[PDB]
DNA sequence: CTCGTGCCTGGTGTCTTGGGTGTTTTCCCCTTGGC
DNA sequence: GCCAAGGGGAAAACACCCAAGACACCAGGCACGAG
């Protein structure tokens, strides 16, 4: 056998990257010059502890353990050359090129070994794959749930950037598995802020907001959605009729397309009552800096006012609330219908906006005209006709007349054109 | 009088590592799917690891900037909602791989032959495809089951 | 099976030929005083007075979930949402 | 004195929206025609 | 030849049905409360 060995369609494994490299394997250890930093990695065998061949991107690989904790895979190399790196392996190594299979029964069940800095994931005692826990730039938990994420080595192909793990609560012992996995996943990682359990009525579904420099990525249970602050129009604060809830509107252009279905707005639905903490993983001179110390890095309150005012500092829209229409019932919006479904209609200080699916904004600038028409409750209740300057037309049914004289107030207040007027 | 029994199978996406493809995608660092074998193959952390769409309870997909992130949910216990197969798994209190995000970004690299992206935008639209032709022959199979031949 | 749940509860089927009020009196009677106060002070409740608002609310409130249900079931849905009361309320026209 | 009210958990099941039909209506392409 | 009117074709906007799934409700259980 050579003294040392030179192959170059060998490449390595860091930090949620692959990178190719000279691998030259030697009497003194294992030289590496890796092409993609120009690196050579020179590990001794006497830093060794186990090498394992198996299965990768590039076909098979070689995995090396160290007595240093740090576990390095490689790969590249072709399962039909194992005599040549064996022999070689077992000659200057002391060490054989051990199959530790990769489990591909394609489950997701399976074991978690913290075997040095390499994570190792197995079918029983076939790993399915295993991280080297050094690649996580970032980390959180949550109940059941282990969440690892890479650093955004943007010089990397098509890249895992996110795993997570979900961790059934032990039978056998009462510490909890997941700080202490956690920990133990942190005892070898190198690690803006969540808004946990936001209902959203648009989107429908729970989502939590991972808070982004530009973007807010709404995540959530099986999508997520990054809405970069500047596609927001507006922001709207839009008190629920039951005195009990509100809604908050974005305005989004573009709009998110879910599947084939897009959406203009985001809307959430919080309670008034439905209190919350929340923690900027950012500097307090950066909190002060970008908030002018209308807030703080860490605070607790109500959802709505706090989300309002933490949403409307990363997108810089001020809140839109309703004027000073307040039905005949108080509320601050109308019942009505709107195609095949019901919603509120919102009479707001300078627009109107139709509340829940499908959601709907108006402007008085985008007005032609309107008209109560002799309604749909009573011989002197009313439905509401919109139509707009772009033709589009627009019509709300079916209103109490206790709220024909309110709305009528108050379109004469906004001094809108109303069809009737010349009568 | 007396009751009724019944039988499953586990969704073993390869019977051996050497079974298992090498498909191009494989070799470039690409989400690939197997569609004889009802599999996906996805680089993790540079290892070729299969998964059975059997696993794969849905996906989704996301433009984040310069990026385009797939995400692929997993059955997991909690994951796996509505059943009341809840701990459908052989070992339920077994850790789980919940979910796999790749991203790539949605510019074309130098030399490369696919956007990086590309890769994630046909496998996330394969996997539906592989996924619902899977789902429909399962389905089959619920409804088939309990007839007399006429 | 002559164990206990199963003989009272199937029995008392039979045995409430009583009229059980399912508001609790006391919890109920504080509430009345307080919406009698939130309109006058001085009020004595008779507990005959108390009574009849209770069993007629009940009764009510289980006439409300008639139409509830009705609703419910109209819309396809079994579970109530508020919609269905204030669809019930607004077509009985009991709106204040 | 102890039954009733309640905080907490898992599951469902059941309400929501996405995918889709085909009906009532408009804007557009195609072609002939009149000054 | 330049300039214009008409029938028709492909499509859009709507009220409605069918499918999926997630949350939010009841069911289950241990504990505090006040009838």
């Amino acid at each position: 056998m050579a003294e040392t060995l030179e192959f170059n369609d060998v490449y390595q494994e860091v930090k949620g990257s692959m990178n190719d490299g000279r691998l030259r394997l030697s009497r003194q250890g294992i030289i590496f010059k890796n092409s993609k930093t120009g690196k050579v990695d020179n590990i001794q065998a006497g830093e060794l502890t186990e090498g394992i061949w198996r299965r990768v991107a590039l076909g098979h690989g070689l995995k090396l353990l160290t007595k240093n904790g740090h576990v390095y895979k490689y790969d590249g190399f072709r399962e039909s050359e194992f005599e040549k790196l064996s022999d070689f392996f077992k000659t200057h190594y002391r060490l054989e090129l051990m199959e530790k299979d990769l489990c591909v029964k394609g489950w997701n069940w399976g074991t978690v070994k913290f075997g040095g800095q390499l994570l190792s994931f197995d079918i029983g005692d076939q790993p399915v794959f295993e991280i080297p826990l050094s690649n996580v730039s970032q980390c959180t938990t949550g109940k059941n749930e282990v969440t690892l994420e890479f650093h955004q080595n943007d010089d990397a192909e098509v890249s895992l950037m996110e795993v997570r793990f979900y961790v059934p609560p032990t039978q056998e012992d009462g510490v909890d598995p997941v700080e202490a996995f956690a920990q133990n996943v942190l005892s070898k990682a190198d690690v803006i802020c969540i808004f946990r359990e936001l209902q959203c009525l648009t989107p429908r579904g729970r989502y939590d907001i991972r808070i982004y420099p530009t973007f807010l990525h709404l995540h959530g249970k099986t999508f997520d959605y990054k809405i970069p602050y500047t596609t927001v129009l507006r922001l709207f604060l839009l008190p629920h009729k039951d005195q009990r809830q509100m809604f908050f509107v974005i305005s989004l252009d573009p709009p998110i397309k879910q599947g084939q279905t897009r959406y203009h707005f985001l809307i959430l639905l919080f309670s008034k009552d439905e209190d919350i903490s929340l923690t900027l993983n950012m500097n307090e001179e950066e909190v002060e800096k970008r908030f002018e110390g209308r807030l703080t890095k860490n605070m607790s309150g109500s959802l709505y006012e706090m989300v309002s005012r933490v949403m409307k500092a990363l997108v810089n829209r001020k809140i839109t609330v309703p004027g000073n229409f307040q039905g005949h019932s108080g509320a601050q919006c109308i019942t009505c219908s709107y195609k095949a479904s019901s919603g509120l209609l919102y009479p707001l200080e300078r627009g109107f906006i139709y509340v829940h699916k499908p959601p709907v904004h108006i402007r008085f600038d985008e007005i032609s005209f309107v008209n109560f028409a002799r309604g749909t409750t009573t011989t002197r209740s009313f439905d509401f006709e919109i139509e707009t300057k772009q033709g589009t037309q627009y019509t709300f049914s079916s209103i109490e007349r206790e709220e024909y004289g309110k709305l009528f107030d108050f379109v004469n207040a906004k001094k809108l054109n109303i069809k009737n007027r010349g009568l | 009088e007396q009751q009724i029994q019944k039988a499953r199978k586990s969704n073993v996406s390869y019977k051996n590592p050497s079974l298992m493809p090498k498909e191009p995608h494989i070799r470039e660092m690409k989400i690939y799917i197997d569609k004889k074998y009802e599999t996906v193959i996805m680089p993790v952390f540079g290892i070729a690891t299969p998964f059975h769409i059997a696993t794969i309870k849905n996906i989704s997909m996301s433009v984040e900037g310069d990026y385009t992130y797939l995400r692929i949910n997993f059955y997991c216990p909690g994951s796996a909602l509505g059943r009341n197969e809840g701990n459908i798994f052989p070992n339920p209190e077994a850790t789980f791989v919940k979910e796999i995000t790749y991203r790539a970004s949605n510019i074309k690299a130098p030399g490369e032959q696919t956007v990086p992206a590309l890769n994630l935008q046909n496998a996330f639209r394969i996997i539906k495809e592989v996924q619902k032709r899977y789902k429909t022959r399962e389905a089959e199979e619920k409804e088939k089951e309990g007839i007399v031949k006429q | 099976r002559y164990r206990p749940g199963t003989v009272a509860l199937r029995e008392i089927r039979r045995y409430q030929k009583s009229t059980e009020l399912l508001i609790r009196k006391l919890p109920f009677q504080r509430l009345v005083r307080e919406i009698a106060q939130d309109f006058k002070t001085d009020l004595r409740f008779q507990s005959s007075a108390v009574m009849a608002l209770q069993e007629a609310s009940e009764a009510y409130l289980v006439g409300l979930f008639e139409d509830t249900n009705l609703a419910a079931i109209h819309a396809k849905r079994v579970t109530i949402m508020p919609k269905d009361i204030q669809l019930a309320r607004r077509i009985r026209g009991e709106r204040a």
